[PDB]
């Protein structure tokens, strides 16, 4: 009872580090503005709204990973790569729960630890390159001047990065506890 | 070593690891259609309602 | 007009400790086996 138990709670909480993994990589409010921001809007991996100030907002949004015209900066292209592998590991994994019926627990659950492994991989190097992307002019002009390389100035983080590091320890935390499963019965 | 055992084969599975192919069409048979739909949902869900 | 997104953050915060503590809970649960 236990057994089965303990995979299924595994498997759940999968499945919800693959739901985090997506929604962190498409939505784009990962770094915000502030007082200070001479210019209001925000910006993410790939895609980004600006505001054009002339009376409100009126936030003008730009940006989609399927162009490669519209990246502020290479950073941002290879933390958005990187997080593509990262969801694509996931899905993998999430495909190899139906593995299950032919091949023995002892090896799957073997390759899914190493396949989050590798997921958590590759987020935290994302992670880490994309305050890399902050010279970028366009973030440079609307977060400000003192923005750049690991300084976030008048800008800050907004729920989705840290959301993102939320689900780098679901990715670790996962990653172990298959590791011990695999072994384990 | 430490409530494990080797790194490397508490890790990697090497052991009884294959001549296992002549399955691949039975693993296929659910790893094929299976991942198409992980990728179908996913798909219409970052245009549908989110986009 | 908030241009901190406190709130936000505390909740978002909350949620992700509380799946990292049943993942933990769950981890504890099986080392003791
Ligand atoms: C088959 C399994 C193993 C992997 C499937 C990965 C799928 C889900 C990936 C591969 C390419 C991805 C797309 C790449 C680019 C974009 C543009 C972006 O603005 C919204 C998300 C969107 C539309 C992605 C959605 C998810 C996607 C379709
Ligand atoms: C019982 C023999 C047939 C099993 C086929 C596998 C399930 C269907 C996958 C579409």
């Amino acid at each position: 009872r236990n057994s089965r138990a303990i995979g299924v709670l595994w498997a759940i909480f999968t499945i919800c580090f693959a739901i985090i993994n997506v929604v962190v990589f498409i939505q784009p409010y990962w770094v915000g503005d502030s007082v200070s921001t001479p210019k209001p809007g925000y910006f993410g991996l790939f895609h980004y709204c600006v505001g054009s100030g002339l009376a409100g907002r009126e936030l003008t949004c730009r940006g989609s990973f399927t162009d490669f015209s519209t990246i502020p900066s290479s950073a941002f292209k290879a933390a958005a790569f990187f997080v593509l592998l990262s969801m694509v590991l996931i899905l993998g994994c999430i495909t190899c729960f139906s593995l299950f019926f032919f091949c023995n627990t002892a090896t799957v659950y073997k390759i899914c630890a190493w396949m989050q492994l590798l997921a958590a991989l590759c987020l935290v190097l994302g992670c880490m390159i994309f305050p890399d992307g902050w010279d970028a002019e366009t973030i440079r002009d609307m977060c400000g001047a003192k923005t750049g390389k690991y300084s976030l100035g008048d800008c800050s983080v907004r729920w989705a990065y840290i959301l993102a590091i939320i689900g780098i320890l679901n990715a670790l935390i996962l990653s172990f506890l298959a590791f011990v499963l695999g072994n384990r019965q | 070593c430490l409530d494990g055992k080797d790194c490397a084969s508490f890790f990697c599975c090497f052991e009884d690891c294959h001549i296992r192919i002549a399955k691949m069409d039975s693993y296929a048979r659910i790893f094929f259609p299976t991942a198409f739909c992980l990728f179908n949902l996913v798909y219409w869900v970052s245009y549908l309602y989110l986009g | 007009d908030s241009r901190d997104y406190s709130t936000e953050l505390s909740v978002t915060v909350a949620v992700g400790a509380s799946l990292l503590f049943l993942n933990i809970l769950a981890f504890a649960a099986l080392y003791y086996k």
